[PDB]
RNA sequence: GAUUCACGCAGUGUUAACGUGCAAAUUACUUGUCAUAUUUGAGUAUAGGGGCGAAAGACUCAUCGAACUAUCUAGUAGCUGG
RNA sequence: UGAAACUGUCCUUAGUGCAGAUCUUGGUGGUAGUAGCAAAUACUAAGAAGAGGAAAAAAACAUCUUAGAACUGAAGAGGAGAAAGGUUCCUAAACAACAUUACUUGGAUUAGGGUGAAUCGAUCCUAAAUUACAGAUGGAAAUCCUUAAGAAAAGGAUUGAAAGGGAAUAAGAUUAAUAGUUCUUAAUCAAGAGAAAUGGUAACAUAUCAUGAACUUUAAAAUGGAGUGUGAAAAUCUACGGAAGAGUUCUCUUUUCUUCUUAACAAAAGUAAAUUCCACUGAAAUGAAUCAAUCAGAGAAGUGGAAUUUAUUGGCUUUGUAAGAAAUUCAAUGAAUUGUGGUAUUUUUGCAGUCUUCAUAAAAAUUAAAGGGAAUCUUUUGCUCGUACUAAUAACCGCAACAGGUCUCCAAGAAGCAAAAUCUUUAGUUAAAUAGAAUAACGCAGGUAAGGGAAGUCGGCAACAUAGCUCUGUAAGUUAGCAAGAAAGAGUAGCUCUGGUGAUUAUCGAAUCAGAACUUUAAAGGUUAGGGGAAUCCGACUGUUUAAUAAAAACAUAGCAUUCUGAUAAAUCUAAAAGGUUCAUUACAGAAUGUGAUUUCUGCCCAGUGCUCUG
RNA sequence: UUUCACUCAUUUCGUUAAAUGUUAAAAAAACAUUAAAAUUGAAACAGGCGAUUGAAAGAGAUAGACGGGGAGUUUGGCUGG
RNA sequence: CUGUUGCUUAUAGACGAUGGCAUCAGAAAUCGGUGUUGUAAGCUUUAGAGUUUCUUAAUCAAUACUCUCGGGUAUUGAAUG
RNA sequence: AAUAAAAUAUUACUUUGGAUAGUUUAGUUUCCUGGGCGAUGAAGAACGCAAUGAAUUGCGAUAAGUGAUAGGAACAAUAAAAUGUGAAUAUCCAAAAUUUGAAUGCUUGAAAGUAUACUAAGGUAUAUAUGAUAUUCAAUAUCCA
């Protein structure tokens, strides 16, 4: 789950993540919140484990 | 007995807006969203219901065999059977009496 | 029932937000703006409305541009 | 309602974003006055018309 | 005082017309060379109901005798026409029921109906319902023939004025009383708005000249010059007699 | 465009309650009415000596025998108060 | 007291002296701890948390759990939407202020979290209508025109619907909160990529097949309402057989209650109702048929076929999905079951004909077919925006947590003609501007009353009284339709029985009607539930009306009558206008008036004022 | 000046401005289009797209009448009220 | 001495007041007297219009008989102990 | 006849209130100088940007600020980092300048969008009227082979 400007599009935002985390992305869901961001739901590909990809970002 | 609810937004009992409720696993009631009835085609002439020819939506014919849309004859979806027979006689009776009747009398 | 009574159905909005001026004064039917007039090339501006001109008039805003080039 | 234009739910939550109250640290400044946000409203008290 | 109902009638609000289920204009098809020195065949179609007029109209079709296709026309009935029933207009046409024929062409005492004021202005007099105007005479010196309105009224036009032969159908209609104030209420369902007339006499003086004061009347004439200004003419207007006709 | 009941709606009577009220017109019972000249949502059209009115000078944002708002305007007052 | 400026005399100057102006602004009293904090049936015990039930009864105690007792009563005080609101949604900390006492509660304070769509909507099309360039008009601002005026746009520009039209998704699970949107499983749609067919007599039929351009036509999208009959599904009720759990049990009860289910999309074992066509044949002694109708030599009935509709394929049972889900139990994750019917009621959705109109009850985007004969299974992608929550006796509009107002969807049992009144199940709630004691007057709301019965009063105002159903009986008057539920009289309960009304070929089933003994507290009446009659006046009737003192005899009405107008007209809007309305019209029409159904009848007057004259 | 004849301004109309002018040569609810053949087939020209009115009518100026449809204003004083 | 306070006090009462008793006080049961209504619940209780199943015994049955002048209530503003 | 609970009157102190006095980073008036906006997109509106900001101030995706030139050691409510190899601060300079707005490709309601050409995504141009030049056309309108 991200935070993205609003003017991106779901395509952007799928080639965004991808370029940036060398990784593969088969879904992406995007929802602009109230003050104005918009959040966005990537779903990595089954062969992608997402909990490597937090730690290596720095979430965990 | 189990109350349902809308489930898409509209709340208004409109022609599009119909409903069937259904029953499903528990005994719990779920809506579907019905379609429409339509109708059929109609001779050119004499405004018959053509027969083999379904009553559905304009759009669905596409989706039908191609062979499911019209029916094997003259004309074959625009005119009935017995529209069409009298085509047949008045091309063929009138042409037959110009034939006699001018045309070297 | 000309009072309290008839207030229940007033849920049917006649202004709306205008684009040029930003105030709630978009006439949806009548299509226009009452108060900068908008369509109307020109900004809506009465001498009687000596008030409604000092509320918004030159230098009531940023003057992004002016203020640089009168001070040049 | 539940069906806005964007551009209108853009102005909704602005309006909310501007519902706040002075930082703590904001107060404690030398020769400060502003301690109470007065432009402040709530949804059951004033409208606020847009 | 205010602007009278009478006034208020020529802004176009809420008195205009009702024709939106209309089928549309009734009227002859464009003059052409074919009809003025041959003639079209038709077809009647079928025979429609149009919101708002008492007569039947007819979808006939012809054929177009210049390009490829159909020449959908929209005439009114004359009575006695039947689905499928071929009609002849133009110059050369027989004198039956239903045909349209320059006016010239009809021999005196000839029943006509969609009568052209004009040539080639698709149709003007005799267009309600059960009514027609009788060929008086021809006279070949200025090409002019003689007609008599439905109203009674003579009137002199071009020989070649076409004109549908026979009568319009849905004669009969205004001898069927009405008994209901509802009935008379979708009678204008397709009209303007007109129906419930409140008398003037009932109004008050702002509203109207009648407006009365302690008694229910007039007060003076109802008798008015032509000339009198829109908001003061109402009543009779130009009225040569009054009274029960002898 | 028959007779009635019901969901609703109106407002005949009590000239009941209340009358610094639940309410800047409402409540209770009674009464009437309760689908075709019916009821009703949204869109749309009609604007000030104008509109709209089955007509009461009725309605036109609690404002109508001429709305609201601003300018002329600190309108004039042989009249009242200081 | 106060802690940094000020005073006396002479001239000068003035925004120079207040008790009033219903004076302006601000503050404060008596009234006064007074009037009130009384619609919406209602709370009680034990425990927990908390500073917050103490005490010589200080008789009352907010929140949460359990138990008792209750209300809304399924057209709801239930579960969800449109508009409007805008973070009120969820959680945690905290109670200064606010919710007419209090609050540990809150729609209130503080801080975080929360709205996921190729399939739902907006986006697309057009309706009433709306607005541009050029043109026309205007002193001007600006107005008109919307395809007519144009070297503009095969044909006519922009906008206009979260209720009209519209390509395509479902079941289960999941979160403190989102879900036709996430997860699992299973689908669908659009756009792409890898000399030209048979069968049937016919109606017509063939997992893509089996070529089909320009041009033209037809159909669909796309069409009122009422009433009657009926097909199917669901809910309720019920018949047979059960499996599991629960309640009652010293009086009985082989008993009473709960569960026993299944999606989108497709398949085709079995099998329906209605309508329309096709082939053979030719109807009279006329037949066929419906609740009603309606139909036949332009061909009935019969027999055999074809087609379409019946909430997705093909309507119902059935099947795949799919039992692996879900429900009810049991054990401590693992185990069990998940038949078949009804000539019953309601709802929903279709079908078939019948009735009714001086009413005939939308368009386009888009799709298919036809006439014509020009030419020679796998896979990719599906972008933008809305999505939380209330939707109201507390989230919307009325200054507010206002007994007012505000459009919709789903809808159990009893009893009954009834969606009525009354009670209850699923769900919701016990709080919704504070209570306790005493039990005066005068009140507001609901009642009863001896004997008399309108004597009260402007006046039977208010209240009382009649009230359902069955049978008998029913006048004057009348527009012959009505009056009429006229008026008036009788019957009605409980229990035990008897008989009538059918289907299948003895078995099975429906509430409805009639009758007879016996008993008693003698029976519609818990609730719901017409008072009746004799006349007079006005309006013919159904309808409308002064929002907030007039609901009517007033307005409308149908009917009757009069006037003008042949469309380049009549009426009439505009400052003007190839401008606008009736008029998408054409005298059976358009416009302007009076009287107000029907019956009977409308008398005399042209001087005065109007109007008119073919003079 | 009046009565005539014309159209050329002008008015009112109609269409896809689709054969104008002058020479030349009611049996049948069906189809009709993208031409063969040898520029014809499918004739030429007018200085008028076709009708209608027409120097009259409309809009302008000046002048007379009419005009509560509308605008502005007035409706004396004394007075046993 | 008097007042508060107690008898959720009465011969009194809107609140005060007033009247009575306050340890030989008070209150409460039970209990007898006195009233109201109309004969409780049970059963192997005798009448029951009729019906059903056995094969003639069961069972169902509005009401009705005995126990039963029963049962219930009775100061709360009743009278004793 | 008697009581001073209430009531009344004076002073001191306290309280509710903010008069009075002292004061001014605000106004009013007159005068002097200018009177310097915009298709190279103005004035106005909207949204966003601070380590902790809600308003306000300043600013524009290079964000409470960048480069350059002057400037000489600070800011501070709390931390950090940078800092004489240059902190604050100043500016008619340079770069940059989101969505709109005369608003101008088309559409615009609270509307999300979208067509073509040039240099997938980005960025430019394309409204109406108009002057000069260039080019392509139309009308026998005048002659004319």
């Amino acid at each position: 789950v991200f935070l993205c400007e609003q003017k991106a599009n779901k395509t952007m935002i799928k080639k965004a993540v991808e370029k940036r985390y060398g990784v593969k992305v088969i879904k992406v869901n995007t929802l602009v919140r109230l003050d104005g961001l918009k959040k966005a739901f990537v779903r990595l590909a089954p062969d992608v484990e997402a909990m490597e990809v937090a730690t290596k970002i720095g979430l965990f | 007995a189990v109350r349902v609810t809308y489930v898409r937004k509209h709340s208004y009992n409109t022609k599009s807006n119909g409903i069937r409720i259904v029953k499903t696993a528990g005994g719990n009631m779920t809506v579907q969203h019905r379609q429409k009835i339509s109708n059929g085609v109609r001779c050119g002439d004499c405004g018959c219901v053509l027969a083999g020819i379904r009553h559905i939506r304009p759009h669905q014919y596409g989706w039908l065999g191609k062979s499911k849309r019209t029916v094997t004859r003259a004309y074959g979806g625009v005119k009935c059977h017995k529209c069409v027979q009298k085509k047949i006689l008045r091309a063929f009776l009138i042409n037959e009496h110009n034939l006699i009747k001018l045309a070297a009398a | 029932t000309k009072g309290t009574s008839c207030r229940g159905t007033r849920h049917n909005k006649t202004h709306i937000l205008c684009k040029r001026c930003g105030k709630r004064s978009w006439h949806l039917q009548k299509q226009r703006c009452a108060s900068c007039g908008y369509p109307d090339a020109k900004m809506r501006q009465y001498a009687w409305g000596y008030k409604a001109l000092r509320r918004r008039t030159q230098g009531t805003g940023r003057m992004r541009h002016l203020k640089i080039a009168l001070k040049r | 309602t539940g069906h806005k234009g964007f551009s209108y739910k853009l102005k909704l939550g602005k309006k909310i974003h501007q519902n706040r109250g002075v930082p703590q640290w904001f107060r404690m400044k030398t020769g400060n006055t502003i301690n109470y946000n007065f432009k402040r409203r709530h949804w059951n008290r004033r409208k606020m018309g847009m | 005082g205010r602007r009278t109902l009478s006034q208020r009638k020529g802004r176009g609000s809420i008195f205009k017309s009702r024709s939106h289920h209309k089928l549309g204009v009734a009227q002859h098809r464009a003059i052409d060379f074919f009809e003025r020195h041959s003639t079209v065949r038709g077809l009647v179609k079928s025979i429609e109901h149009d919101p708002g007029r008492g007569a039947p109209l007819a979808r006939v079709v012809f054929r177009n005798p210049r390009q490829y296709g159909l020449d959908k026309e929209l005439f009114i009935c004359a009575e006695g026409l039947y689905s499928g029933q071929y009609i002849y207009c133009g110059s050369k046409a027989s004198l039956h029921i239903g045909n349209v024929l320059p006016i010239g062409q009809c021999p005196e005492g000839t029943v006509v109906c969609n009568v052209e004021s004009k040539p080639g202005d698709r149709g003007i007099i005799a267009r309600a319902s059960g009514n027609y105007a009788t060929v008086i005479s021809h006279n070949a010196d200025n090409e002019t023939t003689r007609i008599r309105l439905p109203s009674g009224a003579k009137k002199t036009l071009k020989s070649n004025c076409r004109a549908m032969v026979g009568i319009i159908a849905g004669g009969g209609r205004t001898e069927k009383p009405i008994l209901k104030a509802g009935v008379a209420y979708r009678m204008y369902k397709a009209k303007r708005t007109t129906w419930p007339r409140v008398r003037g006499v009932a109004m008050n003086p702002v509203d109207h000249p009648h407006g009365g004061g302690n008694h229910q009347h007039v007060g003076h004439p109802t008798t008015l010059k032509r000339s009198s200004p829109p908001g003061q003419k109402a009543g009779k207007v130009a009225a040569r007699r009054t009274g029960l006709i002898r």
